[PDB]
DNA sequence: ATATTGCTGCTGCTGCTGA
RNA sequence: CUAAGAGUAC
DNA sequence: TCAGCAGCAGCAGGTACTCTTATTCAATAT
């Protein structure tokens, strides 16, 4: 808001983030072919066309054959599918690499060196406790604390993008194929991420104003069609005749 | 409003202008509105003694005329320092133009002048003056000119006169 | 050393305040004043010797309020007032947000 | 943030004296940009009153804009400090 | 909702505002031939009822000039019929988040 | 101020301290202990003021509120001992 | 007349005051400082009523100065003049241009344009006092008063007053 | 001493009220009526009661208190006086205004043209903002030019209810310099419209029209847009900066009113006498040009008023507007103290956040450090040392606002420190200070560094450090800032730090 | 304008 | 107009 | 003999018969 | 005091 | 129910910082 109290911006940036807590990420649903989704994410406990290897976890050679496991996959991946089609109706281009809050791929890393995965030993995680996991983590990713239905839509729309790119890291197949975290592996990465998000918030009180001018008149410094700063001069100055 | 300079209607007790903070409602400090409690001479005393007694207390743990007026005397001087020749003033005047004498009466009155249902002001000028007649009352508080009845008057000054216990 | 305009913009841009109250009124010009209640003129005769405080014009004597503006802000409103324009100075909100 | 403080008022409004400086955002923050005197006259005559929320006008009158470590007040808590001793 | 080829003379546009409640819109063929709300530029515009306004304003504690602002002239706010008082929720597909929901209050 | 003061058991605001309160915190307790105020933390050795009150922030022995305001005149009020200090 | 009002008073704290007995300094301090005091807004302060709990609120610090602000609120009695008020007094002084009646802790001063034709003042009944054909109102004796007059200094209200109306005298 | 205790409440500013003088308030808050040009007495070595430096108004000597407070020149404020015009003139600022309101007004009975019983008033009535109201009321009573004391009713166009209309005919006005002239239309009669018309219709404009035309019943009523009494600002406004050492040398705002005074006596003298109406109304245009030119001296068109020495006089406007005006070039920014400046040079042997200090730099800035058990000994040791060696202290701020300073204190022998003294002592390592060059357009051009005292003239900083600032050492220059308390100092360090900035928004 | 960027007018 | 803001006219 | 005075940027209205 | 000129780092 | 035209006039100008140089006449009257 400004001196008046009128709303520029329902939350700062869309987003609710402070600038420097922002990093490029590849988000991987939105991009890869259709084979490639499926032979990432796609996995099926009744039929071996997608099944998984039983050496992966412990349980591995118990679950085949469950139901109930097998309705937490089957809305699972119908999520996933759901976030790859919604990310392709909104960068129009494909391009995966965008500047998010929370950098998912150092804590798994980080998670991997501290907790020393030897990537042999059947994993002590149950597919239950990696999807409940994940569903409780989108929840405790809290930007406005309001509790009224304006504000929980409000919440809810301002973390999509972000609980996009945690389901496309934290997959099951993911977590038990290509990164094989343990039980508190997972549970640790699970602690940080809601702990980096919460860190990334922006903080009240900050003068989002004078900052974006300055963001917006220190690179002009720095610097057919019109460009550079004739064009600036002419966005500004709002003018009817341009060259 | 923020008016720069201000003009205003002069204090009058007669036409019942008390003031612009004397009106007939105060708000106090738990956010609501009260009427503003005019207090009589005897009950004014009364809640003065209740008050330095109950700060007496506080302190602790952290009739004839004569023997009266020593009390008064000494719980003062226990209880408040300097500055209080006013105070000293007022309580002695207190004690000796006292109307009424403890608590019983003082309610009596009170429960009855709300009976009476007059303004707060015109109640404790009622109970302040020990007045014999209705005209007497009437020229006394110019305020009294035709809001209870002639038979209401007497008879509720004639339990004023019966109060008016020692 | 000249503490400019885009020098000020920096230090909002930092979030400080009480340093950038400190640099424009503690180390440059404080100067203290006494404003009248009833109007927020600076027209105030205060004898502080005799400890007296008195507002010619609204004939009060008990409304005296004294706030600490640099003397450029003094000088400003007085050569507003010497143009006819009255800014008068109010220590309450008279209005709601 | 530029492009919604261009047109939250519903049209392209410049960064100019001739755009933002013409809003009702209050008389001693838009006179500290251009146009002072006149500025200073109409709000004169037309008796404006300044909320003094801006940041420009606590900066003319010396004291703590409510911004950054202003945004807030701080107070002492009369039963937290018996708590702690 | 009045069509039109060419131009309303002056004397009826006079006219054209009727009794109330009955209100009268008049537009072009032209203007009508491309469905502006299609383009990718303009985003959802959702008309909100008075209950809705009232929440909106209670849960933001906003007063009615505090929102931002919709002209009573702006090609969607003539699209949508909106009187003035009315505010639109604007969906956008923001790039820092997914979803962004603004609102616009037609002036 | 009743209207204004948000109740304690309503509020709606982050429960992790801003680093502008943090910063002005620090601030004001410096500033008192540079004035001879009372320390509600043992002392080892340290003569600074500001890492006195860095101590004293440390574990939670500063008996300061922050009055956060809201854009519409309201605010809520904030112990230093319940926000969490996570920066 | 008597009454009792709600008052709110502004106290300022130093750095070096907030020890654990704050609320007791802070509730003597707003004693010795409006305890029998005078105002021409509030007539005279004689006590403040409801000592058990003070209401004392939170405390903002000033900044840059370390100081506290405390607005802290009360119950006080008071007493104020009202023209067109009859009240009871004793006469403590009397004197050629009129006499002193001592009433709670102000005086109130009856001229002599404000006494009967016939109550005329004498300095030969001793002491020099304003005497009729029916009594004589010396020191020491019980007299009501109609205040018509009000004029507010910091350190003594002043009044003036008449005896002059009917049942206006010595009861 | 600064400024001594003052029983006054201190409160801060929360809103600012604006408005327009009244006569009777300019008459009332005046502690003097000034009637005489003259400065100083025929002796040359008093100030002249009742002349443009009288006492009253504040005190023009160091040596002598202000006649009104009884305070020196540090505590008085000045007191503001009046001159009493003797004929009303324009206010230069509000010639425009004027005649959009005039124009908005019935000139003979000074009630506004079109009611609400025209079909548009209701729409120009009901917009809420003040000035946009104000707009669309000029803009559609311009063009009116009957009072029309009969109007069709409101119900149905058929029959007619009569107003308190006069049926006057409204002239049109234009702006011939400093004067509105009126040409009526032809019942043309071009004639001045004196100033006393206008008033008189000004004054007659009811509460209920002026107040939908923007104006304010208490602030700001239009009739207080004509001047008839000027208020003389105290000599403080105007100071006598004189640089001869002997000779005063007066202010442009003291010249100015001293001319006002000239011609306002010289028309006081001719309506006394008596004179022929040409002579009248060239006084009265020369009173109002001084005027005029004193509030403003840039008006478009007219010559401007040059000052004695032949340059053109500097107005209020003009000490108020600019780059280098009192808005921004003396509140919005202003030189400070405790501040340096000087070259830089690189050094690899310092860290990210530290700052090479010179030596003598150190010695001239200090902070004030309030005396505390904690630090009992270690600030008598520097006050010990004294101000002409490195570390040491340069003053000691007593609690009674005395000022020990340390040099020409050691003959007084040792000082011994209480607690809640200050001692003003030079900058040692590992303070928090502001470091910043000039060009400075973002926020990292303006960090947070730690001293450290080197032997050389050079500012010294990391190399690293140097992008953010955009600075090399071919010769750039920068500056240091000292925070001079313990919460300026903490949110210094806490929050303008080097490694804070090290990740840029 | 202005000036700079008189009035306008005048 | 005027000029500025000949007239109208001429 | 000494002091006073004579390149860049905009803004707005008036008026019908004829054919 | 004002005015003017030469500059230094951007 | 619609086709054709005109008039005018106004200056300053990014942020800090250093240094030097010169500064309005003549005549009348006390
Ligand atoms: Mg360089
Ligand atoms: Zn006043
Ligand atoms: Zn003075
Ligand atoms: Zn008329």
């Amino acid at each position: 808001r400004n001196s008046l109290g009128n709303v520029i911006q329902f939350i700062y940036g869309e987003d609710g983030m402070d600038a420097a807590h922002i990093e490029k990420q590849s988000l991987d649903t939105i991009g890869g072919s259709d084979a490639a989704f499926e032979k990432r994410y796609r996995v099926d406990l009744l039929n071996t066309d997608h099944t998984l290897d039983p050496s992966l976890l412990e349980s591995g050679s118990e679950i085949l054959g469950d139901l109930k496991l097998q309705v937490l996959l089957d809305e699972e991946y119908k999520q996933l599918v759901k976030d790859r089609k919604f990310l392709r109706e909104v960068f129009v281009d494909g391009e995966a690499n965008w500047p998010l809050p929370v950098n998912i791929r150092r804590i798994i890393q980080n998670a991997q060196q501290t907790f020393h995965i030897d990537h042999t030993k059947p994993s002590d995680l149950t597919i239950k406790d990696i999807v409940l996991g994940v569903k409780d983590l989108q929840e405790n990713l809290l930007v406005l604390r309001g509790k009224n239905e304006i504000i929980q839509n409000a919440q809810r729309d301002a973390v999509t993008l972000f609980c996009c790119l945690l389901r496309s890291r934290l997959a099951t197949r993911r977590v038990l194929q290509e990164y094989r975290l343990t039980k508190q592996a997972f549970d640790w990465v699970l602690s940080n991420i809601e702990a980096q998000f919460l860190r990334s918030v922006v903080h009240p009180g900050e003068m989002v104003g004078v900052l974006a001018a300055q963001s917006i008149g220190e690179p002009a410094t720095q610097m057919k069609v019109t460009s550079g700063v004739p064009r600036l001069k002419e966005i500004l100055n709002v003018a009817k005749n341009m060259k | 409003r923020r008016r720069l300079k201000k003009v205003e209607e002069e204090e009058n007790a007669a036409t019942l202008q008390l003031g612009q903070e004397f009106q007939l409602k105060q708000i106090n400090h738990q956010g609501e509105e009260e009427e503003l409690i005019a207090l009589n001479l005897s009950e004014a005393r009364l809640v003065i003694k209740e008050a330095l007694v109950e700060r007496r207390r506080a302190f602790k743990r952290s009739e004839t005329r004569e023997k009266e007026l020593e009390s008064i005397d000494v719980l003062l001087e226990q209880t408040t320092g300097g500055n209080n020749k006013d105070l000293k003033n007022t309580m002695q005047y207190l004690t000796n133009f006292s109307r009424f004498r403890d608590q019983e009466t003082v309610g009596a009155v009170i429960q009855l002048l709300k009976s009476t249902g007059l303004h707060p002001f015109e109640v404790a000028q009622l109970g302040s003056l020990a007045c014999d007649t209705a005209d007497e009352a009437k020229t006394l508080i110019p305020s009294l000119n035709n809001k209870i009845s002639d038979d209401e008057l007497e008879r509720i000054l004639k339990e004023l006169s019966n109060l008016e216990t020692l | 050393l000249r503490f400019g305009e885009m020098e000020r913009d920096c230090m909002i841009a930092h979030g400080a305040a009480s340093f950038l109250k400190e640099r424009l009124m503690e180390a440059s010009d404080a100067f203290r004043v006494h404003i009248c209640g009833i109007c927020g003129l600076m027209t105030v005769i205060a004898k502080l010797n005799h400890n007296q405080f008195e507002c010619k014009g609204c004939d009060n004597k008990i409304d005296i309020y004294q706030i600490h503006i640099p003397y450029a802000a003094k000088l400003l409103f007085q050569e507003l007032m010497a143009m006819n324009i009255t800014p008068r100075l109010y220590t309450d909100r008279s209005r709601d947000f | 943030l530029l492009v919604d403080v261009m047109t939250t008022q519903g049209g392209l409004t410049s960064v100019t004296r001739h755009g933002f400086n013409r809003s009702n955002t209050g008389a001693l923050m838009r006179c500290s940009f251009e146009e002072t005197v006149e500025i200073l006259f109409e709000a004169g005559a037309s008796a404006e009153l300044d909320d003094c929320r801006g940041v420009s006008e606590n900066v003319i009158l010396g004291q703590m804009a409510p911004i950054g470590t202003g945004a807030f007040d701080v107070m002492i808590d009369e039963e937290s400090l018996v708590k702690y001793m | 909702i009045f069509v039109y080829q060419n131009n309303i003379t002056p004397s009826a546009m006079k006219l054209v505002p009727s009794i109330p409640p009955a209100t009268i819109e008049t537009f072009n063929e032209a203007a009508l031939v491309v469905n502006i709300t299609h383009h990718e530029l303009v985003p959802k515009h959702i008309r909100l009822s008075s209950d809705e306004k009232r929440e909106l304003l209670k849960r933001y504690r906003l007063k009615e000039s505090q929102l931002p602002r919709i002209q009573r002239a702006d090609p969607v706010a003539l699209y949508l019929g909106l009187k003035r008082g009315e505010v639109v929720k604007i969906i956008r597909k923001s790039e820092t988040s997914g979803r962004y929901a603004s609102y616009r209050i037609c002036m | 101020l009743k209207e204004k003061a948000i109740p304690k058991d309503q509020r709606a605001t982050t429960p992790y301290m801003t680093k502008y309160e943090r910063a002005r915190i620090l601030g004001t307790r410096a500033l008192q202990i540079s004035m001879n105020a009372p320390v509600f933390v043992d002392l080892e050795g340290e003569t600074d003021p500001l890492r006195i009150a860095m101590k004293e922030l440390a574990e939670k022995k500063i008996p300061l509120v922050i009055r956060r305001y809201l854009p519409d005149g309201s605010f809520e009020d904030w112990s230093v001992e319940e926000l969490i200090v996570d920066l | 007349m008597f009454f009792i009002k709600d008052l709110s008073l502004n106290i300022t704290l130093h750095p070096s005051f907030f020890g654990p007995r704050m609320k007791q300094y802070l509730k003597t301090k707003l004693l010795e400082e409006v305890e029998g005091s005078c105002t021409g807004k509030f007539g005279y302060i004689l006590c403040v009523l409801d000592y058990d709990n003070i209401d004392i609120q939170r405390g903002r610090i000033l900044p840059t100065d370390g100081s506290a602000e405390f607005n802290v609120k009360y119950r006080a009695v008071v007493f104020k003049p009202f023209k067109g008020e009859v009240v009871d007094g004793t006469v403590v002084s009397c004197s050629q241009h009129g006499f002193e009646v001592q009433v709670g802790p102000m005086k109130v001063f009856v001229t002599k344009h404000l006494m009967p034709q016939d109550l005329t003042f004498n300095a030969g009944s001793n002491p020099p006092s304003y005497q009729s054909s029916e009594d004589v109102i010396t020191i020491k004796s019980r007299i009501r008063v109609k205040i018509e007059g009000c004029i507010s200094q910091v350190s003594s209200i002043h009044a003036i007053g008449s005896i002059k109306e009917d049942y206006l005298g010595a009861i | 001493v600064g400024q001594q205790y003052s029983s006054a409440p201190l409160r801060t500013v929360k809103e600012v009220q604006f408005g327009l003088f009244s006569p009777e308030e300019v008459r009332a808050i005046s502690v003097a009526k000034i009637r005489f040009p003259e400065t100083m007495d025929e002796t040359q070595t008093r100030a002249k009661i009742g002349g443009l430096n009288d006492p009253r108004l504040g005190s023009i000597d160091r040596n002598l208190k202000c006649q009104t407070c009884q305070e020196g020149m540090n505590e008085c404020p000045g007191h503001f006086g009046h001159i009493d015009l003797a004929k009303p003139v324009f206010h230069v600022g509000f010639i425009a205004k004027i005649k959009k309101v005039c124009e908005c007004v019935c000139m003979h009975c000074g009630k506004l043209l079109l009611d609400e019983h025209n079909e548009l008033m209701r729409q120009a009535l009901a917009i809420k903002d003040s000035k946009k109201r104000f707009a669309a009321i000029w803009t559609l009573c311009k063009t009116k030019m009957v009072c029309e004391t009969d109007v069709p009713s409101e119900d149905d166009p058929t029959q007619l209810v009569s107003r308190g209309g006069c049926g006057n005919t409204q002239p049109t006005i234009r702006k011939d310099g400093l004067k509105l002239v009126g040409s009526w239309k032809k019942d043309p009669e071009l004639r001045v419209l004196s100033t006393e018309e206008i008033l008189n219709i000004f004054k007659h404009i009811s509460v209920k029209d002026f107040t939908s035309l923007g104006f304010n019943e208490v602030f700001s009523r239009p009739e207080w847009m004509i001047l008839t009494c000027l208020p003389v600002p105290p000599p403080p406004v105007r100071p006598s900066i004189s640089f001869n050492e002997s000779q005063r040398g007066e202010d442009d705002l003291t010249f100015k009113l001293a001319d006002i005074l000239k011609a306002n006596i010289s028309l006081e003298t001719l309506e006394h006498n008596g004179a022929p109406h040409h002579a009248i109304e060239e006084a009265e245009s020369l009173l109002q040009f001084h005027v005029a030119t004193y509030m403003d001296n840039d008006i478009a068109g007219q010559p401007q008023a040059l000052q004695k020495s032949g340059r053109p006089v500097k107005s209020i406007r003009a000490r108020l507007k600019g780059k280098e005006g009192r808005i921004r070039g003396n509140l919005m920014g202003k030189r400070v103290d405790f501040s340096a400046r000087t070259v830089i040079s690189g050094d690899p042997n310092l860290e990210l956040d530290q700052v090479g200090v010179p030596k003598s730099i150190a010695k001239t800035l200090t902070y004030p450090e309030v005396v505390t058990p904690y630090n009992i000994d270690r600030l008598t040791q520097l006050v010990r040392n004294g101000p002409n060696e490195h570390p040491g202290a340069k003053y000691v701020i007593r609690d009674s606002g005395d000022r020990i300073d340390l040099r020409y204190s050691k003959r007084a022998g040792d000082i011994q420190l209480q607690y809640g003294w200050k001692v003003e002592r030079h900058i040692m390592d590992n303070d928090p200070v502001l470091f910043n060059r000039q060009p400075s357009l973002h926020k990292m051009s303006m960090m947070a560094h730690r001293v450290k005292v080197i032997p050389y003239s050079t500012f010294r900083l990391n190399l690293s450090v140097t992008s953010p600032y955009n600075a090399d050492f071919d010769g750039d220059e920068m500056n240091l800032h000292v925070p001079q308390s313990e919460e300026t100092r903490a949110e210094l360090s806490q929050l303008c730090a080097v490694p804070l900035q090290i990740v840029s928004p | 304008t202005x000036p700079g960027v008189t009035x306008p007018g005048v």
